[PDB]
């Protein structure tokens, strides 16, 4: 659920997952 | 050979009036900083 | 309808700005930067 309007900070701090 | 990431709101991949509220005022933002 | 351009990063609700933000004096810019 990501509102696509700008000003939504998307940094490494909001990132918790990785997969291949 | 792909990697799929995950953020707070979901998963991201590689590229192949009644609900409004009040925002903090400048004084409060200065106090927070 | 009401057009909004910001959303709370934690609160997850659209926000309404204050006039002082649009009328930010150079003091606030210098301090926050
Ligand atoms: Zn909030």
């Amino acid at each position: 659920l990501h509102v696509e309007l700008p000003s939504q900070q998307r940094r490494l701090r909001h990132l918790r997952n990785i997969a291949a | 050979n792909e990697i799929i990431f995950g953020l707070n709101d979901g998963y991201y991949g590689a590229p192949f009036q009644n609900c409004v509220r009040n925002s903090y005022d400048v004084f409060s933002l200065l106090r927070l900083h | 309808t009401m057009q909004v351009s910001f959303v709370c990063q934690r609160c997850s609700q659209p926000l309404k700005l204050d006039t002082s933000f649009k009328i930010l004096d150079r003091v606030t810019i210098q301090e926050l930067t």
